[PDB]
């Protein structure tokens, strides 16, 4: 107020005019070809599930792939939040005919996922369970009501023909000891045990942020 | 660097339990040929907590005898042996879901899974340096134990036991714990948080699924500091309100009903 | 924001985010200039 | 039968993703992917700006973004975009100048060179 107010005016000059230079400076690498983190052979989707044609991307999958997906890694908003009902209703019988679903799950949600690999087809088979670590090495302990939740499940459900060339057996790790790297954020390791699992596949991600975009990933979001 | 001071803490913390002798009121040792088709409410009433030591016989496990997992059906789990409480049972990667859904039908609502990280043992004493009996397996885990200054700079993922599994190599054992509500106003104390969900064990890599002593252990304290007026005192307890299946024939662990498959 | 500098500094806000944060400061000076003649 | 990923990820993104996403051949557009969501300046809002300034006069913002960005725009980004259109980093002598579209490139081009010969030429814009 008074006399530093304006002093503050100056600032609010001095700042506006270095950071418009910066944001200048970032466009001006937008204008001379500056590559983003995500990979050159990325596949994103920006559409809600609910409302995305499925049945335009099995057909271009057909048309350029001629084989459906081979594994389909999700990790839905339970209860944006998307109900049980609208998670289940999506057609994944139709998204793969051979091989594996890598569907994330809470606690709270554990029990109707493993309906959700029953009513999809597939059976239940596997699960990988990310044990978050601190930053120095240690459990990072949650918060929960019967015990102190430090793991995060993803249950991995199989459909059909899996002795073919491709999905490898008896591959990587059923643990990741790996770090919290953000809010609901996977880790990066069940993507590389992914590519242990099915070797230049082609792959799904139906709920995917911009930091689960991978090579050779179709991946499905609202904020991709 | 690892931290496995602090992750394997425990195996310098708990001690096992003094086995109660059978002519003592602390233990109720009952003997059934089948367990799965023994009317288990003759032997406990009124549980809290059913710890089935359930050593299961899949295709993971090579050669080995357990439980089928399709007579866990035919289990018996009226109300009037458990109303309100919890239930473990030892899970395989394979009859996980299945479980859950024998659990679905008996009213046992999915609450929890334990996990146990399994440390191979040959990889950590070659991490040190560079068929086996128990009481040999034990003595290399007390030396893993006491030698974990200097497994420190090894990396933890070369010392996870990751063995022969068709999709994924197991690294992990599984206590699925599932509560029956019952009647209303009939409340469990709980006491919330005060283990977690996740333990590292040292094991050897034959039979991961056999979990040795002194991690039994770390499950009975578990359990016991989950539901505490579960523990039998005497003098104003009637009646046992823990039981175990499929216990260890020389080990009775006080406050449980030893329930032994003979 | 406000006149608080550090919340507009923010290293997770984005340059065109925190730029316009600066413009609506500047709006808010110089309204605050306005009311004073 | 190996499978061309860089050819079939094209032709996937040229199919089922966004004229936002890919670009016209089925290249991944980075220029989204680093920015925030809902942030991103589209080439037709390019465009829209170059029209705005042809419509309207540069520095009534209300009117472009009420005209042709449909109220969905920023103001603070328009006058931005128009410092870069312009080359200029301090629009202020350029306050309502209503220059079209064919002739903006040639102002873009006098500012850089006045950028070059003051030596205030920091990554495209006249720094004045
Ligand atoms: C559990 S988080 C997934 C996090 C992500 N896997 C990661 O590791 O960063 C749920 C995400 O799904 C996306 N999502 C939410 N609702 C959606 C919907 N209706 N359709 C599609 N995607 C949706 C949003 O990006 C949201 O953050």
């Amino acid at each position: 107020s008074k006399k530093g107010l304006q002093g503050l005016l100056q600032d609010i000059e001095k700042r506006i005019l270095h950071y418009k230079q910066l944001f200048f400076k970032e466009q001006n690498e937008i204008a001379n070809g500056k590559r983003s983190m995500v990979p050159d052979n990325s596949i994103p989707i920006c559409s809600d599930v609910t409302k995305l044609n499925f049945q335009a991307l099995i057909d271009a999958q057909m048309r350029h792939a001629g084989k459906m997906f081979d594994v389909i890694m999700m990790d839905p908003p339970w209860q944006d939040s998307l109900s049980d009902e609208k998670i289940q209703n999506m057609p994944i019988q139709s998204l793969q005919q051979d091989g594996f679903i890598f569907v994330w799950a809470i606690n709270a949600k554990y029990r109707v996922t493993i309906k959700m690999i029953e009513n999809w087809g597939y059976k239940l088979v596997d699960e990988i369970t990310w044990v978050k670590k601190t930053v120095n090495g240690k459990i990072a302990k949650g918060h929960g009501f019967y015990l102190q939740h430090a793991k995060e499940s993803c249950l991995i459900g199989v459909k059909g023909d899996v002795d073919n060339g491709r999905f490898k057996k008896n591959i990587a790790s059923d643990v990741i000891f790996s770090e919290r790297r953000g809010q609901s954020q996977k880790p990066e390791e069940i993507y590389q045990y992914i590519n242990q699992l099915c070797p230049n596949g082609n792959y799904l991600e139906i709920f995917a942020r911009r930091n689960n975009l991978h090579d050779n990933w179709v991946s499905i979001g609202n904020e991709l | 660097d690892n931290q496995l001071s602090l992750l394997l803490k425990w195996r310098n913390d708990k001690i096992p339990l003094k086995s109660a002798s059978e002519t003592d009121n602390k233990c109720k040792v009952v003997n059934v040929k089948n367990i799965f088709k023994s009317d288990l409410s003759k032997y406990g009433a009124n549980l809290q907590a059913l710890f089935i030591n359930a050593l299961w016989k899949v295709k993971s496990r090579k050669e080995k005898e357990g439980l089928n997992i399709n007579d866990l059906s035919n289990l018996k789990i009226p109300l009037s042996l458990m109303k309100n409480g919890i239930l473990f049972i030892w899970s395989e990667k394979e009859i996980l879901g299945q479980i859950v859904e024998i659990m679905e039908q008996k009213g046992f609502t999915y609450i929890e899974n334990f996990s146990i990280m399994f440390l191979g043992l040959n990889k950590c004493l070659q991490s040190i340096n560079h068929e086996k009996s128990i009481e040999q397996v034990t003595q290399e885990k007390k030396f893993v134990m006491n030698n974990l200054d200097i497994l420190k700079s090894t990396d933890i993922n070369n010392l996870f036991l990751r063995n022969n599994y068709p999709y994924f190599k197991k690294t992990r054992h599984t206590l699925l714990m599932f509560r029956r509500i019952g009647d209303k106003n009939q409340k469990l104390e709980l006491r919330h948080q005060r283990t977690s969900d996740v333990v590292f064990e040292v094991t050897d890599e034959q039979d991961p699924s056999k979990v040795d002593t002194m991690m039994k252990e770390y499950v009975y304290q578990m359990i016991e500091t989950l539901l505490p007026k579960a523990q039998f005192i005497p003098g104003v307890d009637k009646h046992l309100k823990m039981m175990e299946l499929f216990a260890s024939t020389d080990n009775y662990r006080p406050g449980w009903i030893s329930v032994i498959e003979k | 924001q406000y006149m608080t500098l550090e919340d507009i500094e923010n290293e997770k806000f984005t340059n065109l985010e925190i730029l316009t944060h600066l413009y609506n400061l500047k709006a808010e000076i110089v309204r605050r200039l306005a009311e004073q003649g | 039968q190996p499978l061309d990923f860089t050819q079939y990820a094209k032709n996937m993104r040229k199919d089922l993703s966004n004229q936002d996403i890919c670009l016209e051949d089925g290249a991944l557009n980075h220029s989204y992917f680093l920015t925030k969501k809902g942030q991103y300046w589209t080439p037709l809002n390019q465009k829209a700006l170059q029209r705005g300034i042809e419509l309207f006069g540069v520095g009534n913002w209300k009117e472009i973004n009420y005209d042709e960005f449909s109220g969905k725009a920023n103001i603070v980004e328009l006058e931005l975009r128009t410092c870069m259109i312009l080359g200029i980093n301090d629009i202020t002598e350029y306050y309502g100048k209503k220059i079209s579209e064919e002739e903006q490139e040639e102002i873009k081009k006098s500012n850089i060179a006045k950028g070059k010969k003051e030596n205030k030429l920091k990554d495209n814009i006249y720094q004045k």
